[PDB]
């Protein structure tokens, strides 16, 4: 994230950190990811797109550190990794970027509620927060893009949302963002969300509740000026969702 | 306790 705060989990309690193992000794992280019910976590497909091997992703809960432990995480196998079949990549956007992966414990169990593990809302059909709204983004993504590791601290910060009129302009992305997407920024350019914050959430209030709105997908730069961050519009994936999840 | 979707503790 560029610019923002650094905080801790119990400021994003259903932030989900995903890491891949290597045939070496070593896990690197890959993605964030949000925690929907007990035992699904949702992210986006392009995190996963170029290694779908499920059985060497490991996925922690109630992390605040990158690489180091904090008292209260939680560690999961991914039972179960869907991507999205439609799923696209073209000079730029990623189309049907959405992800769900099923956690089993070694104890067989998903998710218990702590103080730093929560789950976070999902919106109603079609239903999203107005442009201006300001949103909240966190992750362990970059801080400078030119950077080459990440923060071992989770960071967040707060973005408002554009409207499409706005982020379809010529001087902005055309129509490489789509009505399934949605794009957010900071009105000086000052913070956005960058390379490492893939997957992970973009939470407004809706009705009331702390919504996940959008999850973290492309962008060209980083917290470059004209150039906002676009998100996958949750609210127009419901359904897909839906067929995928089911009990507690 | 039990989960209540958005809510920070
Ligand atoms: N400007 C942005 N919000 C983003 C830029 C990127 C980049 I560069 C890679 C992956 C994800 C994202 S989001």
């Amino acid at each position: 994230i560029i610019g923002g705060e650094f905080t801790t989990i119990e400021n994003q309690p259903w932030f989900a950190a995903i890491y891949r193992r290597h045939r070496g000794g070593s896990v690197t992280y890959v993605c964030g990811g949000s925690l929907m019910s007990p035992c699904w976590v949702i992210s986006a497909t392009h995190c996963f797109i170029d290694y779908p091997k499920k059985e060497d992703y490991i996925v922690y809960l109630g992390r605040s550190r990158l690489n180091s432990n904090t008292q209260g995480e939680m560690k999961f196998e991914v039972e179960n990794l869907i991507l999205h079949k439609d799923y696209s990549a073209d000079t730029l956007a990623h189309h049907n970027d959405i992800a769900l992966l099923k956690i089993r414990s070694k104890e067989g169990r998903c998710a218990q509620p702590s103080r730093t593990i929560q789950t976070i809302c999902l919106p109603s059909m079609y239903n999203d927060p107005q442009f201006g709204t300001s949103c909240e983004i966190t992750g362990f993504g970059k801080e400078a893009s030119t950077d080459y590791l990440y923060p071992e601290q989770l960071k967040m910060t707060v973005v408002k949302l554009i409207s499409h009129r706005e982020c379809q302009q010529p001087h902005y992305y055309g129509s490489e963002v789509t009505t399934k997407m949605l794009c957010a920024a900071d009105p000086q350019w000052k913070t956005d969300s960058c390379q490492g914050d893939s997957g992970g959430p973009l939470v407004c209030s809706l009705q009331g509740r702390m919504t996940l709105t959008g999850i973290v997908s492309w962008g060209r730069g980083c917290a470059l000026k004209d150039k906002p961050g676009v998100y996958t519009r949750v609210s127009h994936f419901l359904p897909w969702i839906r067929s995928h999840t089911k009990e507690e | 306790l039990k989960f209540q979707c958005g809510q920070k503790t």
